[PDB]
């Protein structure tokens, strides 16, 4: 009876008590079932009109706003504001208003005179969360300072208030870079939270889980400025003590967890793991990182069932997927990745479109041997701020070195002459390296160490240039950073390449020795894995191949993946004269490199010829035809040799 | 391919991605059908073909 | 059958399947309606809503890759009308996006307002909507630099215009081409461009 309700409400006129209620249910049954925002405006005006007072402008302003007409609800806030500027609740409204509106300056002076005037807890971090996501953070910084300018106040209300406008204060001293400042900010918090425990457990004991809460945060903070000022102990102890507040916060146990993996205590680590798995099971990190330091402790079945439960749970997961993808590398057993995409797809059919998806397959592709197709799929997901960036990173490896060569290695570079000397390969290859430096120009850093890494790599395309002055660029500034940063691994190796392209090689040599003594770690890998291989070819040219064998089976341990590990030692078997191992070690070449690499196809063929395996080699020799047509020099020697053995 | 090669997959999608080289407004174009699906042309529909077009996709 | 298809057309909107075949469902819902209808010789009484809806959703969209920005944000406007057929969502992300490429950044503010309101949102993309908000607002405005102005249509007080079922703009026509089939509106200069009606594709007559 929606005109019975009507006709009750129109009989409540100007005159009446409750008019406002009346002439609203007017409005919204208008704007509901007439579909009408002119009748629902005309009966919010008529309020206006009949009966101006401070809480049915309020009203009218949050009408104006369902409406999508923000200027007369600021009109609205406005004819209420003027008459209760009491209220921090319509300054609050005002100033929600008023940022829709680009009306900034009456928002920031409106908290302003609420904060002057004394008004509640929230005034602070309206005006400082303005003024930050304006990034106006000295404004934020100066005016938070003011607003603790007062002697402290010992009532409970405003000892909690100025320990939330210290934590404040600290969480914008952080963006100054004022660390320090924010240690001294959170432990004036601290104090001040002790003091709001200390009465809060004689006169409110129903707050404690969130003001404890809080002083866990607190610590938590004081932690995280430690962790920037490289005290690791100090962060220990105060996630420790945020701990010791709130012994099953999901990202104090996770920090925690963090710290004790950081400080090399992996069963802590886990028991913080354990802890959180058991608070919730569908803990991405807690997962992820216990599948880590299973991996560390060698128990990687676990690792990656671990993960792969984890994907069974939440198939469109491309953190858990990409981790998965490196274990399986790392294992040696890529073959298991494609029923994760097939499990994404099945949940969800734009997954294909993602970039989190375009970095697992990019990532994919350039382990089975298909480095165009990793570049089109790194492509797709180049400028997203997570999957992007890291696919950025992987296509200046491809652009640096598509190949995957030991860079001035000379068992390797002194051959492929035939292409190595033709312009055709030359340009193209300095192309892709000039334009590596655009991508480097696309890897925005956000931290000093980005700012590093960032460096090497453009100084890697300076010297994977071989122009002289470059290369002395690179190496000086590999060096430079290595006089900062006497274990920096990817300037190391720079040093290393830079002097073997400089025929420096006595000082590439013990540049690499002291890459080789580190214990390895997951950041650094690619550049120990690198740096190994680059060692073990300078062995090989001193003629020392038990060090190069060693450099490849510890290259092999942390990753049995590795091609270049296989070919180099194929090719100290075949030294060696153990035939068969090397047409073991060129058979997973052969396999790895998608039978794309027809040179380990010649060898793998011409091993099993004298191996007296003629059938076998007279396969690998169509195997190599199919692959390449006009392939030079097989057919006749191995090929017709081993036809005419066949029958002797 | 090289770098400016590979780059083709975005370089026209940017336009509507991108205003004035300033703002990128990528989690809002998530809503976009892509454009030859919603294309559409001058021809005539009847009810039992349609039916059977819309039964066998 | 128009209840049951009906029925498809809302699950298949629901899904957010390809908004063409979504078209489509309706347009044959639509057409059952009318064959009720001719059979007599509130679903019964608004027959091609659904069709209506994802007809000017396509037709927005076509207008940003036709980049005819403004005739896009005239359609995605138009949309208002529609959030019980197409979810909020897609409506405000559209008309945000054709708002702020035609510089209506206050109309785009008036569509991230009705986004963030929305109660099936999480705080994370309610925190997202709000930084691409102020990340258009401080890099330009939240204020209309170029002002739409089809809200003094969708106020709904002073009545509506039919909007042209070619073109997704008000027929300010005193007397114009209908349709024989769904009975919409077309403009006289623009359904001259058609053999078959934009939104049934019937015959033109």
């Amino acid at each position: 009876d929606i005109e019975r309700a009507l006709s009750i409400l129109q009989n409540v006129t100007a005159e009446q008590p409750y008019f406002i209620e009346a002439r609203e249910k007017m409005a919204d049954i208008y704007l509901k079932h007439r579909k009408d925002k002119m009748l629902y405006i005309t009966c919010f005006r008529e309020i206006a009109e009949r009966m101006a007072n401070p809480r049915s402008f309020l009203l009218l302003g949050d009408a104006y706003m369902n409406i999508l007409e923000p200027e007369e609800a600021i009109v609205a806030y406005e004819q209420a504001l003027n008459q209760n500027p009491k209220d921090g609740t319509l300054a609050s409204k005002m100033g929600k208003a008023l940022i829709k509106t680009h009306n900034y300056s009456m928002a920031i002076t409106y908290y302003e005179a609420a904060l002057k005037t004394g008004q509640k807890n929230y005034l602070c971090y309206d005006l400082a969360e303005l003024l930050l996501k304006l990034k106006w953070y000295d404004k934020a910084e100066k005016v938070l300072q003011h607003a603790l300018a007062h002697e402290p106040v010992n009532e409970l209300s405003a000892l909690m208030e100025d320990g939330r406008c210290q934590v404040l204060l600290a969480k914008v001293y952080s963006k100054m870079e004022k660390l320090g400042d924010a240690i001294t900010a959170l432990q004036q918090a601290r104090e001040l939270q002790a003091r709001v425990l200390k009465r809060v457990q004689m006169e409110q004991p129903d707050a404690v889980p969130a003001q404890k809460h809080l002083a866990a945060e607190i610590c938590a903070e004081i932690a995280k400025h430690s962790v920037a000022q490289r005290d690791y102990e100090k962060a220990i102890k105060f996630y420790r003590e945020a701990l010791v507040h709130c012994e099953t916060d999901n990202k104090i146990m996770l920090e925690l967890a963090r710290l004790y993996l950081a400080q090399d205590d992996p069963d802590s680590c886990l028991r913080q793991c354990a802890l959180l798995l058991q608070s919730d099971q569908d803990n991405e990190a807690a997962t992820m990182m216990m599948a880590d330091l299973m991996f560390r402790k060698q128990d990687y079945e676990q690792a990656v069932f671990h993960l792969q439960q984890l994907l069974e749970r939440k198939p469109d997961n491309y953190m858990t997927l990409s981790r998965l993808i490196d274990l399986l590398r790392r294992c040696g057993k890529l073959e298991d990745v494609p029923r994760f995409f097939s499990m994404a797809e099945k949940r969800n059919s734009r997954a294909k479109l993602e970039p989190g998806f375009q970095y697992c397959k990019g990532l994919y592709l350039w382990y089975t041997g298909e480095p165009n197709d990793a570049l089109r799929h790194f492509n797709k997901a180049r400028k997203d701020r997570d999957w992007g960036q890291n696919a950025l990173y992987n296509m200046i490896e491809i652009c640096l070195n598509p190949d995957n060569e030991t860079v001035g290695g000379e068992v390797f570079e002194n051959l492929d002459g035939d292409l190595g000397n033709s312009t055709e390969k030359q340009e193209s290859v300095q192309l892709a390296v000039r334009t590596a430096e655009k991508l480097l120009k696309e890897l925005k850093p956000q931290t000093v160490q980005g700012h590093v890494q960032l460096r090497i790599m453009e100084n890697y395309c300076l010297m994977a240039t071989k122009q002289k002055s470059n290369v002395e660029q690179a190496l000086n500034t590999f060096t430079e950073i290595a006089a900062s940063e006497k274990e920096h691994i990817p300037a190391l190796l720079g040093m290393a390449t830079a002097y073997m392209i400089l025929k420096q090689t006595p000082r590439a040599r013990n540049q690499l020795k002291r890459i080789a003594k580190m214990n390895w770690n997951a950041i650094d890998a690619e550049e120990f894995e690198k740096s190994w291989l680059l060692l073990a070819d300078i062995y090989i040219q001193s003629a020392k191949y038990d060090m190069a064998e060693d450099l490849l089976k510890r290259c092999l341990r942390h990753n049995r993946s590795c091609c270049k590990a296989y070919e180099y030692m194929g090719y100290i078997m075949e030294k060696e004269q153990a035939y068969t191992d090397a047409a073991l070690n060129y058979e997973m070449a052969w396999k790895y490199s998608n039978r794309t690499n027809p040179a380990v196809g010649y060898k793998l063929a011409f091993n099993y010829l004298k191996a007296k395996r003629y059938v076998d080699s007279i396969d690998i020799c169509h195997q190599v035809l199919e692959a390449h047509p006009t392939y030079p020099k097989i057919r006749k020697d191995i090929l017709d040799k081993a036809r005419a053995s066949l029958r002797p | 391919m090289t770098y400016r090669d590979l780059d083709n997959d975005l370089m026209k999608y940017s336009a509507i991605q991108t205003l004035d080289g300033e703002i990128d407004l990528k989690l809002l174009t998530k809503v976009l059908a892509p454009e030859h699906e919603v294309r559409e042309d001058d021809v005539g529909w009847d009810w039992d073909h349609l039916f059977t077009e819309v039964s066998s996709e | 059958a128009a209840k049951l298809m009906f029925k498809i057309a809302d699950e298949e909107a629901k899904k957010g399947s390809k908004p063409l075949r979504v078209k489509k469902l309706y347009v044959l819902s639509a057409l059952l309606i009318e064959q009720y209808h001719e059979q007599m010789k509130r679903f019964t009484d608004n027959a091609w809503r659904g069709a209506e809806a994802y007809h000017f959703f396509i037709l927005a969209q076509r207008q940003l890759y036709e980049g005819c920005v403004d005739t896009a944000l005239k359609t995605a406007l138009h949309l208002k009308d529609y959030e019980d057929i197409i979810p909020p969502v897609e409506i405000y992300s559209l008309l945000a996006l054709c708002a702020c490429a035609s510089r209506a950044f206050g109309t785009c503010s008036k569509a991230f307002i009705k986004l963030k309101s929305l109660e099936t949102l999480s705080s994370e993309q309610k925190q997202q909507y709000e930084d691409l908000a102020l990340e258009i607002f401080t890099k330009h405005t939240s204020k209309d630099n170029r002002k739409p102005e089809l809200d003094s249509l969708m106020e709904g007080g002073e009545g509506k215009l039919p909007t042209c079922v070619a073109t997704g703009s008000p027929i300010t026509e005193y007397q114009f081409w209908m349709c024989s089939v769904c009975k919409h509106g077309v403009l006289a200069q623009e359904i001259s461009h058609y053999s078959f009606c934009p939104l049934c594709h019937s015959p033109v007559g």
